[PDB]
C-alpha cells in the first residue's frame, strides 16, 4: 500500500535509531567480553540482536508502505569507557529511543496508520519492558551491591 | 521510568479495583464451594485467580513507572446471599470496573502512555470476557430456571 | 456445623491478619522483583502464596462454622523503603500474627473446636517457619553485610 | 465437461440454498453460544460446516460441467428468537432444502447426470440426518420440556 | 454489555464486507483449483478460511454487543476471468475493506469501544498482510511474466 | 445369479473400452517416459492401473451374471506423436467412455439390474472426476503457460 | 597484547566494509522479500549475518590488539534498484572486499602478526568460497536461463 509521507520519514527515524543502537549494543557487549565480563557481553550481545529484529520490522514496513528505508544514516554513537558509563549510555539512548517511538505512535494515530501504529507500540514495548527496566536495574544494584560486587556476578 | 501521576493515580485506583474484585471473587467462590455448587466455585475461582494476575501487573507496571502501588485500600464489596444475588453483585462489580478501565484507558491515551494503554486493554478484554459469561449466566437462569441452572453447577466439570 | 462465636470471631481476626499479609509479602516482592532482587523475589512470592493458602482455608473454616468470613478489613500495612527495612517490617508482621494465632489456638482449645485448633497448628508452624527464615536472613546480613547478602538475592536459583 | 443447462441451473438453485444454510447455521450456532447453550452452538456450527462442504462441491461440480457458479444470491433467513423458534426454522429449511435436492435428483436422472445425482444424492442423506435430528430435539422438547432440553445444552459434551 | 448503536452498525458493515469476501475468495479459489493451479488455491482457500474466522469474531462481538448480526446482505462480488483479473479483483476488495476498517476504528476509538478497536486492528493486520502478498503476486508477474508466475503455482507445494 | 442378456452386452463393451484404454494409457506413459517427462508416465501409468482395476471390476460382474467375458477384443488405439495431441487423444476416449458408460447406466436402470448400476457409477465417478477432469486441466494449464512451461513442470 | 598500529588500523577499515557489507546485505534481503523473492532474501539475509559475524570477530580482535573499534564509520552503500543491479552492486563489493582483505594479509604477514592473518584467511575464504562465487554462479545463470527464468526459482 501507498504509506503516508510521514508515517515513512518517521519510520525511517526509527530505523535510523535502532540502527545506532544495534552498533552501540554490539561494541558494548564486545568491551564487555574483552573485559571478561561474560554476562554483560551476552545480554548486550541479544540485546543488539532485538535491535536487528526491530530494525527489520521496520525496514519491512517502509517498504510495504512504498518508501525507501535509510540504512545508511547512522546517529553519533556514546560509547562508554567504563562499566557503568555504558551502562548509562545505553539508557540515555533507551530513553531517546522511547521518546521519538511515542512521537511516532501518535503521529501513526493521527494519520490513521493503525498497523504501523501496532508495529511501533511492540517495538516500545521491548523498548521499555526489555531493555530499559533492566538497565535501570543495573544502576540499581550498581547503586545497591557496589560496582565491584556487582561486576562479580556479571562474570 | 518516571510516569505520568495522573496515569500512576489511574493505575492505582484500577489497582484499589482488582483488589476488590479478587476479594469478592474468592469470598464468592467459597460460599459457592460452601453450597456444592462446584463449578461455579470453580469458575469464581479462576475469575480471582484472573483479577490476581491483573493486580500483579498493575503493581508492576506502577513500580515501572516510580510510583507507589495502594494495596491498603479496598473498596466496599458486595456478597450475595443467594447464587443470583451473587451473580447480580459480580455483575455490577464488572460494570463498575470496566467504565473505569475505559477511563484509564483514554487517559493512558491522552498522556501517551502506551503500555500502560496495552496493559488496560488486556485487563478490558478479560474483564469483558467474564461481564459476557455473567450475562450468559443470567440468561441460563431465565432460560433452564435457577433450579435446573443450580443442577448444573453441582459437578465442577 | 455452628461454630462457637468466640472461635468465629478469632478465625475472622487470623483472616484479617493473613490477608494483610497477603497484600504486604506482595508488595515487598514486587518491590524486590523491580530491584532485580530475584531470590528475594521469589522467596516473598512463595510466602504471600502460602498466606494465600492459609486465608483459604479460615475462608473455608468460617463458612463450615455458619459464620461470615470478613475480607473486607484490612490491617495497617508497613512497607519499607529498603531491604533491611522491608525483612524488619515482615518480622515485625509474622511476630504479631504469631501471638494472634497463640492466642486463637489457646481459645480454640477452651471451646474445645479441634479442628478449628489443627488449622491454626498448621498455619503457626508455617508462620513459624517463616520467622525463622527471616531471622536467618538477618543473621545473615549481619554476618557477610548488606551489600553482600544482597549480591546473593540477585539469581532466583 | 460440457454439463447440461438445466443440471447447472438446478446445482445454482441447491448452491444458493446451500449458503443460505449455512449463513443461517451459523447465526444460530453463535446465538446460541451467546446464551450459553454450548452442546446447541457445537451441534448447529458443525451443521455449517456441513452445508460449507457442500457448498465446495456444488461449487466445483458446477464449475467441471463449465457453469458460473452463483454465490451472490441468498435466499432470505429465518433468525428465530429463542431456542424452539430457531429451531423450526432450521426444520423448515432442511424441509424446503431437502424437497429441493429431490426434484434435482430427479432432474440429474433425467438427463443422464449420474456424478451430478451422486452428489446431491450425498447432500441428501446429509440434510435428512439433520432433519432426523432435529425431530428429535422437537421430540425431547416435547418429552423433558423446554427448561430440562435447554439445560441439557448448557455443556458442550 | 449494550454497544453504541454507531459501533454496532460499523461492525455489521465490516461484517458484510467479510462475507462478500469470504464468497469471493472461495470462487476464486475453485476457480483456480479448475484450472490446476493449486498453490493459488491453497492461498485463496486458507484467506476465505481468514476472512471465515473475521466474520465469526464480528457476529460473536456484535452478539455481545446486544445487537443482531447481519448476514443476509453481501456486497457485489468481483469475480474475475483470469488469474490477473482475479488477482486484481481481490486487490481492490481488500483496499475497500481496508479504508472500511479505518474508518471503523476510529469511530470505535471516538467511542471508547477499546475491545471492538482490537478486535479491528487484529482484522486490519490480516487484511494488510493479504494486501502484502497480492501485491507480491502483482510484482512477481511483472518480473518473471504471467506464464512463468502461472507455472510456480501449478503445484500446490 | 443370470443377468440381463443385454446387460451383459453393455457390460462387454465396456470391457473392451476399458481394455483399449489400458493399452493407449500404457503405451502412452512410456511415450513419455521415454522423452524424460516422468511426471505424466507416472501419472498415465496409474491411470492404465487403474483401467485394469475397473477392467477387473467389469469382468467379475461379467462372470458372476453368468456371462462370458471378452478380453480378446480390442478397439482401435489413437496414439499420439507429441504430448499435447496424446492428452487431446486420452481426453477424447474419456470422453467416448463417459459417453458409452451413461448408456450402460440407463440401461441398467431400465433392467433393473440396480447392482450393475452402482458398478458403473463408480467407473463413470473416476473417469470424470479423476482423469477426464485431470486432462481439461493439462489442457488448460498448457493454454495458460505455454507448452514449454507446461512440458518442464512434468519432468 | 599490543597490537601492531598499522595492523589495527587495517582491522578497523576491514570493519568498516563488514559493517557496510552487513548494511547493503540487509537491505538488498528486505527489498527482496518485498518483491516476493523469498530465496534470495534468505540467503542475503544470511550474508548479512556472516558480515556481522566476521564483523564480531574483527572487532574481538581490535580490542584484544588493545586497539579501539570503530563501529560508527560506514562506506556508501550502492544500493541497487532492480534484482541484477543488486547482484552486482554485492559481487562489485565482495570484490572490493576481497581485494583489501588480500592487502590487510600482506600486512599482517609483514608485520609478523600470524593470528590475524589466520583470522583475516578465515573471513577471506568466506568472502571468495561463500557469496563471491555465489553471486558469479547467480549472474552466470541470469545469463544461461534469462532473468525470468531466474527470478521464478527465487520466489
Ligand atoms: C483474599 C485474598 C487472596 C486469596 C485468598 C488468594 C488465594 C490464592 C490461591 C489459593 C492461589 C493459588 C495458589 C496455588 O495453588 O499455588 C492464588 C494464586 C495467585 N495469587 Fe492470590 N489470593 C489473594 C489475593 C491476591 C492478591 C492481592 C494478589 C496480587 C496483588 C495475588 C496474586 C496471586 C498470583 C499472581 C497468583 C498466581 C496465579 C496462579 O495461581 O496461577 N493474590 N491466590
Ligand atoms: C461460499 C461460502 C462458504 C464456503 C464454501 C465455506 C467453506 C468452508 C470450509 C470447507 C471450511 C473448513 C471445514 C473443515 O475442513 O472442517 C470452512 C470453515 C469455517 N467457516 Fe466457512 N465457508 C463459507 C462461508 C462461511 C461463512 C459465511 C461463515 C460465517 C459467517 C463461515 C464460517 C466458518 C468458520 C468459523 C470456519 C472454521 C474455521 C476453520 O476451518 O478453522 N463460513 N468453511
Ligand atoms: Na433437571
Ligand atoms: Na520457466
Amino acid at each position: 500500500m501507498k504509506g503516508d509521507k510521514d508515517v515513512i520519514d518517521a519510520l525511517n527515524r526509527l530505523l535510523t535509531g535502532e540502527l545506532s543502537a544495534m552498533d552501540q549494543y554490539f561494541v558494548h557487549a564486545h568491551m564487555y567480553e574483552d573485559w571478561g565480563l561474560n554476562e554483560l557481553y551476552e545480554r548486550i550481545a541479544h540485546e543488539s540482536d532485538d535491535e536487528k529484529g526491530h530494525a527489520a520490522k521496520l525496514v519491512q514496513r517502509i517498504l510495504f508502505l512504498e518508501g525507501v528505508p535509510n540504512v545508511a544514516a547512522r546517529e553519533a554513537l556514546n560509547i562508554g569507557s567504563n562499566v557503568e558509563e555504558m551502562l548509562r549510555n545505553d539508557l540515555a539512548y533507551e530513553y531517546k529511543v522511547a521518546d521519538d517511538l511515542r512521537k511516532v505512535i501518535a503521529l501513526c494515530e493521527q494519520k490513521k496508520d493503525y498497523q504501523t501504529r501496532e508495529i511501533l507500540e511492540v517495538l516500545l514495548d521491548d523498548t521499555e519492558s526489555d531493555h530499559m527496566y533492566w538497565l535501570e536495574k543495573q544502576l540499581g544494584l550498581i547503586d545497591r551491591i557496589g560496582l565491584a560486587n556487582y561486576l562479580q556476578t556479571k562474570m | 521510568m518516571k510516569g505520568h501521576p495522573k496515569v500512576v493515580g489511574q493505575l492505582n485506583r484500577v489497582l484499589t479495583c482488582e483488589l476488590t474484585a479478587i476479594n469478592q471473587y474468592f469470598l464468592h467462590a467459597r460460599m459457592f464451594k460452601h453450597w456444592g455448587l462446584e463449578k461455579l466455585n470453580h469458575v469464581e475461582y479462576k475469575k480471582s485467580i484472573e483479577d490476581m494476575k491483573h493486580a500483579d501487573k498493575l503493581i508492576e507496571r506502577v513500580l515501572f513507572l516510580e510510583g507507589l502501588p495502594n494495596l491498603q485500600q479496598l473498596e466496599k464489596l458486595r456478597i450475595g446471599e443467594h447464587a443470583q444475588e451473587m451473580l447480580d453483585c459480580d455483575l455490577a462489580m464488572v460494570q463498575e470496573q470496566l467504565t473505569l478501565l475505559r477511563d484509564a484507558i483514554t487517559l493512558c491515551e491522552a498522556e501517551q502512555d502506551y503500555v500502560s494503554r496495552d496493559l488496560l486493554e488486556d485487563i478490558l478484554e478479560d474483564e469483558e470476557e467474564h461481564l459476557d459469561w455473567l450475562e450468559s449466566q443470567r440468561e441460563l437462569i431465565g432460560l433452564t430456571g435457577i433450579q435446573n441452572y443450580l443442577q448444573s453447577q453441582i459437578s465442577e466439570s
